[PDB]
């Protein structure tokens, strides 16, 4: 036979660490004084967030981004940052239903098998990953512009030129209003 | 002390053959002014000591190319100090109107170019990613003047040049003007992107179905991701 | 923090001048009020001021999963061949061949949450 | 008539030329126009019409100004100029094409060296071109084909055969896609060693004796001593292979399996989101590894599918700013990114701030003059607000620094300068056609001094009152900004400002507008005047 | 124009001259493939979106078969298919 052959390798068995599609972030070490909106305000600018939830009393939370890129920017950006006087340990975690399935498999100790988080269905042309929109469009769809984006919660909206106004506009709102106390987050 | 005659004598004293000229030596400093008149006044006050052969000024037709040929190591200190402190003092301390005195709070910042075929074997750092094709750009940052005089001495004491052509200066002028002409044209193309110069009509009928199916894949991914997450 | 930096940039540009700005700069911190808000826009723990025992190296391709990589200790791929021809090339020194199959994972989600 | 005039009086040449001239950036028009010109020369020869050849050279060179990253057309224009006979112009076309890519391109270096081989005929210089090519493009993941070119030139030309070992030992450490092939060459080329002195080809004498315990000057029976030596060197190669195989299989499995498009297409092509994500992650990996030749090569290698986006122009600029500490480098990256990218607003913002840090304010004045000149001295009327607002902030910085203040306590008059205030009023006067009205009011509020508050109150608040513009009067943010202007005056006392807001301002707004104004105005009131919150509620019900 | 190698400007005529007299066409009819030549007149309008199922992945880097147990046993991520 020939001296050059293609390499072959074993699969690494699919937990939440070895899933390439996993976009949810386990934040651990939460301070129990921090709400879901206050944590959303921390993890918002890294991407668009499918959902943010905090288990009652369990001193940990989850943030589920839309992209893998956004989530890795989150884990690199906010690692050991003190959210309300307690340093925060970030890692990959699973969802809510997947966690319920792992706990019911942990009681019966039967299998503990995970399944893979869904992917977008490549190729997508409009989407530039890790890019956020806050709120009559005639788009020419030329490439530098961002034709498509995810609506904040959930829907698919086309970004425009006008949105760089709206974010700035909303920004001045939470500099003023949140200063007086009407949103702590 | 912020007087350049005092530093120039200070560095004539102690720098181990600071008078000797470097063979094959070429420094090009392109600078911009918004007043032609006061800049020409500075070049007159400069040429009274610099001499016509060693230092030249070529105006592009505001941009002025300041070229040093065959300079001594001591001579480069004097010229670059006067011109960089002038370029700064136009904004910082406009009232003082002395050329050979650098007022306090001026940090000298700028860039110069040397020919590419120099071998060097701090405060003057060579740049990665240089726009001019056959020249090397160097940047000087935050030098008091006492520190900048010292640093130019330690820089041109080491560096050693070789064999540039007679008309290398015209080549630098031509290439510099090409790059800034290209970026000016790039700014004039800023309003014109949609359909002024692009055939928007035929583009849109080609990428309309693609963004439509991409949108459908995104909404189907949102539903599929809710059905993954929710317990129900 | 993103709001404070954007509004203070707009405030600083509209309300101050080049004299105050160039006095605000000292290069011992490399703080400058126009560019430093732009660089630290989304990096909360930004400061401007052996790189294989760091945890940025160890989990470079894959985040959360840390592995010691085999690497050649004296590696000549920076050297050009014209200077490599001058004198004879040393044999390679190595590092971490034993650890190519061991990879470790700091599974906080299993321990702190499911196992509680 | 000749073949040129038969070409120039063709009906097609008019339409093809004219479509290119209408739509410069669309590139299918340029390719149809160029293919038609070249095909209407049935045989290209040294006697074909010199007017027609001059027309061909003008067409290709203008296309390579419009689209400077098309590698295949730099090669094709060089090969056409070769066929016509002058190899000097083909040299200059290859070097022009290498210059468009900052020397960092594998296809142009590979083709320029396969060309150069035939026509240099000076050996030191031909090899110095390979040593120049290797520092820019030699660490490319697909750069195996370059190293094949360099090794076949060495093995034909050199008589000594030490240069082959010295090149191949370097190639052994690069994590190339085709890394094994050069391991197989080293293994065969070790296996054919026929005595002890040849082992000084491999490394030095002292390293063999000290590290591997082989003596080359061993005199004795030399057969089994040589077999032992070859077994030891095959082991040390096995460990080096094992390192490089880990590198290459990691890079392939995460990153290079995922990128499908490696070349520039046209300013109208889109890239899938997957490839944008893996290019961003693959650049992050490269920046971690800290090989600067390879980081520059990978940014240049990444700009090919997505030159026209701007996320990598920004990213490459940021890497030069904070990881290499180089601002002139980052200015040159962003400045070149103006040429390529279609969006340009984020690049201009970041480039303004890079220049301001570099203390080069005259260049900032020239870029502001070119942006006001690009909109015909009429930036106040631009549809996209981000251009106007970034322009206006940095123009205000230059303007406060350029003209001394008119107001007390050295309070630099930002938007209250007759050059800038006229632009702001001219954009405020369009009322709904323009986009950014509340941001502009909300920044005009911020003056907080008696002289400044009086000017801002009289010129934009009283005047939009007396003109009766219904857009501003029904809008809650107008009244809120006006109350917030007066309330934060450091001059006026508390009873004075509460008196002014409740007694003078709040009657002026119409009662038809209450349903539009009361959400915002309440939000002022509860924030600062809880006591007067009855009065407001009584005034509008 | 660069990679077909029959349309190049340097060896385009030479590949044309190199073919053969081709006097036995029975070998040409015995080989029943289509020849499928690439013209020089192609523009970028054809193939607008290359990625719409038209390409296949890059082939993995080949390794030495004698050293095939050198490889790490399991890959890092779980790649389906």
């Amino acid at each position: 036979m020939s001296q050059f052959i293609y390499p072959v390798q074993q699969q690494p068995s699919l937990n939440h660490f070895t899933d390439p599609n996993n976009t949810t972030v386990f934040i651990g070490g939460l301070s129990s004084l921090v709400t879901e909106d206050e944590l959303r305000a921390y993890f918002q600018p890294f991407g668009t967030i499918v959902y943010v939830k905090i288990p009652v009393g369990k001193c940990c939370g989850f943030v589920q981004y839309v992209d893998r890129l956004s989530a890795e920017a989150a884990i690199a950006g906010m690692q050991g940052f003190p959210i309300a006087n307690s340093r925060v340990r970030l890692s990959w975690g699973r969802s809510a239903k997947q966690t319920a399935l792992l706990q019911q498999a942990m009681l019966s100790n039967s299998l503990q098998v995970q399944q893979q988080q869904p992917g977008l269905q490549q190729p997508n042309y409009g989407y530039i990953p890790s890019s956020t929109c806050e709120a009559n469009v005639s788009s020419t769809m030329l490439p530098g512009c961002q034709i498509l984006n995810y609506s904040n919660p959930q829907q698919v909206i086309m970004q425009g030129s006008e949105a760089v106004v709206n974010s700035t506009n909303a920004m001045l709102n939470r500099l003023e209003q949140g200063s007086n106390g009407f949103m702590f987050a | 002390s912020f007087d350049i005659w005092k530093n120039l004598d200070r560095i004539r004293s102690t720098k181990k053959n600071a008078g000797q000229f470097i063979k094959g030596s070429l420094l090009i400093l392109p600078m911009r002014t918004e007043d032609k008149q006061q800049f020409d006044e500075c070049m007159d006050e400069l040429h009274k000591y610099i001499s016509k052969d060693i230092l030249r000024c070529y105006p592009q037709k505001m941009l002025f190319y300041i070229v040093l040929k065959d300079f001594n190591i001591l001579d480069s200190c004097f010229v670059l100090s006067v011109l960089l402190a002038f370029q700064k003092r136009l904004w910082m301390a406009p009232s003082e109107k002395s050329y050979f005195r650098v007022p306090k709070n001026i940090n000298l910042t700028g860039s110069f170019y040397l020919p590419k075929n120099i071998e060097t074997g701090s405060s003057i750092v060579e740049v990665g990613f240089n726009v001019v094709p056959d020249f090397q750009q160097f940047q000087v940052k935050a030098c008091h003047v006492s520190k900048f005089m010292n640093e130019l001495s330690n820089f041109f004491s080491q560096v050693e040049f070789g064999k540039c052509e007679a008309n290398v200066i015209n080549y630098f002028k031509r290439e510099y003007n090409r790059t800034y002409s290209q970026i000016s044209l790039a700014l004039y193309e800023l309003p014109l992107i949609g359909d002024g110069l692009f055939d928007i009509k035929s583009y849109i009928s080609k990428t309309r179905p693609i963004i439509e199916t991409s949108k459908a894949q995104m909404i189907k991914h949102i539903s599929e991701m809710k059905a993954y997450n929710e317990i129900s | 923090m993103n709001d404070i930096l954007t509004d203070y940039k707009t405030f600083y540009l509209t309300h101050s001048n080049i004299v105050t700005y160039e006095s605000s700069i000292i290069d011992s911190n490399t703080f400058d009020p126009i560019l430093y808000p732009e660089l630290k826009m989304s990096n909360p723990k930004y400061d401007p001021v052996d790189w294989h025992k760091k945890t940025e190296w160890k989990e470079a391709g894959h985040i959360g999963i840390t592995t010691e990589r085999p690497q050649i200790s004296n590696s000549i791929i920076e050297c050009n061949s014209g200077t490599l021809i001058q004198k004879p090339i040393s044999l390679p020194n190595f590092r971490n061949l034993e650890k190519i199959n061991q990879v470790k994972i700091n599974d906080l989600y299993t321990e702190e949450f499911l196992k509680e | 008539m000749d073949k040129y005039t038969a070409l120039i009086h063709d009906e097609n040449f008019s339409t093809l030329t004219l479509n290119v001239s209408r739509y410069p950036k669309s590139l299918a028009y340029w390719e149809k126009l160029l293919n038609y010109i070249v095909k209407a020369s049935a045989p290209i020869c040294k006697s074909t019409e010199p007017q027609l050849l001059k027309l061909i050279r003008c067409t290709y060179s203008s296309m390579l100004n419009e689209f400077p990253y098309l590698e295949n057309y730099y090669i094709d224009f060089a090969l056409l100029e070769y066929k016509l006979g002058n190899v000097s112009m083909s040299h200059k076309i290859f070097q022009r094409g290498l210059q468009a890519f900052n020397q960092r391109s594998l296809l142009l270096w590979t083709s320029y060296l396969k060309f150069c081989n035939n026509v240099i005929s000076h050996q030191k210089q031909l090899f110095k071109k390979y040593e120049t090519a290797e520092e820019y493009v030699g660490l490319h993941f697909f750069s195996g084909e370059f190293w094949d070119l360099y090794l076949e030139q060495i093995s034909s030309r050199c008589t000594s055969s030490k240069k082959y070992w010295n090149v191949l030992r370097k190639i052994l450490e690069i994590p190339l896609h085709s890394f094994s092939k050069f391991y197989a060459l080293w293994l065969q080329r070790i296996d054919d060693i026929m005595d002890l002195k040849q082992l000084s080809q491999l490394t030095s004498k002292d390293e063999l004796l000290k590290k591997l315990k082989i003596d080359i000057n061993y005199s004795g029976r030399k057969g089994p001593y040589l077999q032992d030596a070859k077994k030891k060197l095959k082991k040390i190669t096995k460990e080096m292979y094992m390192v490089v195989q880990y590198q290459v299989l990691e890079i392939y499995s995460i990153f290079e399996s995922k990128i499908y498009i490696n070349y520039y297409t046209s300013p109208e092509t889109l890239v899938s989101s997957d490839e944008i994500e893996t290019w961003i992650k693959y650049l992050d990996y490269t920046i971690t590894l800290q090989t600067d030749s390879l980081t520059h090569l990978n940014f240049q290698r990444a700009l090919l599918p997505l030159a026209h986006y701007d996320l990598v122009w920004i990213k490459y600029s940021k890497w030069l700013i904070n990881s290499k500490n180089d601002l002139l480098g980052a200015k040159n990256v962003l400045l070149m990114g103006l040429k390529f990218s279609l969006k340009k607003t984020e690049i201009i913002k970041l480039l303004y701030s890079v220049i301001c840090k570099l203390n080069e304010y005259v260049l900032l004045r020239n870029l502001l003059e070119k942006i006001e000149s690009s909109y015909s001295d009429n930036v106040e009327n631009v549809d996209d607000f981000e251009i106007f607002w970034d322009y206006l902030q940095f123009k205000t910085f230059c303007q406060n620094s350029l003209y001394s203040s008119r107001y007390s306590d050295s309070q630099s008059n930002g938007l209250l300068n007759k050059e800038l205030f006229d632009k702001v009023w001219k954009r405020l006067s369009c009322k709904e056609k323009k986009s950014g009205q509340e941001i502009l009011l909300n920044n005009l509020v911020q003056f907080y001094s008696k002289d400044t508050v009086e000017f801002v109150e009289k010129n934009i608040f009283q005047k939009i009152i007396e003109f009766g513009w219904e857009y501003y009067l029904q809008n809650g943010m107008f009244w809120n900004c006006y109350c917030r202007l007066i309330y934060f005056d450091t001059s006026r006392s508390y009873l004075d400002k509460r008196q002014y807001i409740v007694r003078k301002i709040w009657p002026q707004i119409d009662k038809k507008f209450a349903q539009s104004v009361l959400p915002s105005l309440t939000e002022f009131c509860e924030s600062y005047f809880p006591e007067e919150m009855d009065t407001l509620e009584e005034m509008f019900t | 124009k660069v990679f077909v190698d029959a349309n190049r400007f340097d060896i385009g005529d030479l590949v044309k001259a190199s073919k053969l007299p081709q006097r036995a066409n029975e070998k040409s009819a015995h080989h029943s493939f289509k020849q499928t030549s690439r013209s020089r007149d192609e523009t970028c309008e054809s193939n607008p979106f290359p990625r719409l199922n038209n390409p296949k992945k890059l082939e993995p880097p080949k390794i030495l078969s004698q050293w095939s147990n050198t490889i790490p046993k399991t890959s890092i991520f779980y790649s389906v298919d």
